[PDB]
């Protein structure tokens, strides 16, 4: 990454407090319900007709989990994005169809849900850096679309 | 919002389209999956491989909206409702990818209507294009 | 289009702002400079540091547009009418640029509004800064 | 910049044939007219109130032959576009406030000019090389923003 040193150990520091299970799970939920257009891909999951479906939705709740695992695992090859994300880019490319504008979107959905948690913990500094990652990973994830 | 200038505008470049609208829907299509590769994401079931049927059937129909568009100038919302419809309920085409097909339709167009593609012919087709796209994305959420 | 579940949604959560929308405002600027530092080209006149009293002050003025809009949501391009102009024809911002502070505000409130800032009215808030954007850059061209 | 050597001879062979004075002038005109706000940056070039007033502005043809002569030079270096626009970068960012939007509008208007100029000779192929390549110089612009 274009991360400082400083810019690397705030990342680093937050997540170590994150519950990856409660803040996968929210994070998918919320893109779903801001963004409705996102559930094309989940039509298997259910019932998504209302915030509360989706929220409540548990094969959402799951693949929230995985997802934010994934991207935890990311967060330590932070030197190499593009080699710990390749497989995952041509999986989302080659069998899934997804297009990679969702990841964007799941990126500043995801630094929505951390202000959310960590209210005064989230700084402009350390939402910058975060950004930052989001950004990363959303390219990361892109790059082996052809 | 289009001016009288603009509806002017895109009624002459689109009139000059006539009987090719269709051929020039299908090459801003080839166009967008060559420049625009994570469009293709759309097109699963798709012949993508140059001069696929699919894609010239496909090239037509879009066609055939923008012409309707153009046809309904004072009432696009009205005139296209079903096709928003379908967009923002079955496809759910992301935002974004609107502006990379209009962005191919001006190369078309440009490429094919080099006396009438002028600087002010060009600004309103522009505006015309980021107008149908609006609509089409206008009940996505 | 803003729905009535969203009008209430943004008139709710901007009700619980109170006080504090200049301090919000000034915050999501700050936020703003820092994650997309893009957005300081349309600001070299101000002193961009943390706590400078031109970014507080340009805060308030932005936070009182937003209560001047929430209290006109169902006639916003009559009550911003005059901030549209400024935009369109003096200020000349890009308006990839709205979407980047719409976002700080976001995560302002939701920093700042933990019991409130549930899905739905996150969804609504989004919606509202889309609509205020919107209008706000229609008179661009 | 993922420029494979076909779309890197394409580029060139075309480029070949183009006459930079009046590209320059015509791309540069163009992003005025079509973007008007990106005419802000422009409010001692005089008269740019109608299309004719900007696309025949002596100041705006001087400017946009300048702009295109960077860019030809930049398409020489195609190996090393971020070195390239150092200075540039710099420039455009501390001294002209410019945003760096407007490097990728004008990217656009330019491939509708070489549509324009080039008709069918311009493909789709062409036109994707092309997309590269105005990308890559705008991110190259854009790298020493701060
Ligand atoms: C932070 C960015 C993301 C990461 C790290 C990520 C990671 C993953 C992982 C690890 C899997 C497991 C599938 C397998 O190994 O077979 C997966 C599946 C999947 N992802 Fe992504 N994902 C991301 C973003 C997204 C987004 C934004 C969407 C759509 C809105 C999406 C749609 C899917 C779908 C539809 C599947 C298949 C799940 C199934 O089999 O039911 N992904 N993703
Ligand atoms: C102004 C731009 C657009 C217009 C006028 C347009 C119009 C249409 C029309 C008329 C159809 C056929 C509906 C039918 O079956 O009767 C269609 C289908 C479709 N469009 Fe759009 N559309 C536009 C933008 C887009 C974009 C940007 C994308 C994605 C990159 C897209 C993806 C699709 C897909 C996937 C289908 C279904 C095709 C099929 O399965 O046969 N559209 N569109
Ligand atoms: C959420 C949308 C926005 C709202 C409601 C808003 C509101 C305002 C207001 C109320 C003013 C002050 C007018 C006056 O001085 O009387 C203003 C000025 C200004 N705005 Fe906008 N603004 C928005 C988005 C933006 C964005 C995204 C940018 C740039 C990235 C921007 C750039 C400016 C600048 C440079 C000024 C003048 C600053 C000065 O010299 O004091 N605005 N805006
Ligand atoms: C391909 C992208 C571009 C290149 C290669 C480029 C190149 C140049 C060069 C070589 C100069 C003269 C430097 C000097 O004065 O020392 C210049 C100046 C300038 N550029 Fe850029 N430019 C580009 C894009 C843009 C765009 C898109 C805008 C605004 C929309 C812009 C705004 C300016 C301005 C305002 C000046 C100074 C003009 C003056 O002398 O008043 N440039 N540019």
């Amino acid at each position: 990454m274009h991360l400082t040193p400083e810019e690397k150990s705030a990342v680093t520091a937050l997540w170590g407090k994150v519950n990856v299970d409660e803040v996968g799970g929210e994070a998918l939920g919320r893109l779903l319900v801001v963004y409705p257009w996102t559930q094309r891909f989940f039509e298997s999951f259910g019932d998504l007709s209302t915030p509360d479906a989706v929220m409540g939705n548990p094969k959402v709740k799951a693949h929230g989990k995985k997802v934010l695992g994934a991207f935890s695992d990311g967060l330590a090859h932070l030197d190499n994005l593009k080699g710990t994300f390749a497989t995952l880019s041509e999986l989302h490319c080659d069998k899934l169809h997804v297009d990679p504008e969702a990841f964007r979107l799941l990126g500043n959905v995801l630094v929505c849900v951390l202000a959310h948690h960590f209210g005064k913990e989230f700084t402009p500094p350390v939402q910058a850096a975060y950004q930052k990652v989001v950004a990363g990973v959303a390219n990361a994830l892109a790059h082996k679309y052809h | 919002v289009l001016s009288p200038a603009d509806k002017t505008n895109v009624k002459a470049a689109w009139g000059k389209v006539g009987a090719h609208a269709g051929e020039y829907g299908a090459e801003a299509l080839e166009r967008m999956f060559l420049s625009f590769p994570t469009t293709k994401t759309y097109f699963p079931h798709f012949d993508l491989s140059h001069g696929s049927a699919q894609v010239k059937g496909h090239g037509k129909k879009v066609a055939d909206a923008l012409t309707n568009a153009v046809a309904h100038v004072d009432d696009m919302p009205n005139a296209l409702s079903a096709l928003s419809d379908l967009h923002a309920h079955k496809l759910r085409v992301d935002p974004v990818n609107f502006k990379l097909l209009s962005h191919c339709l001006l190369v078309t167009l440009a490429a094919h209507l080099p006396a009438e593609f002028t600087p002010a012919v060009h600004a309103s087709l522009d505006k015309f294009l980021a107008s149908v796209s609006t609509v089409l994305t206008s009940k996505y959420r």
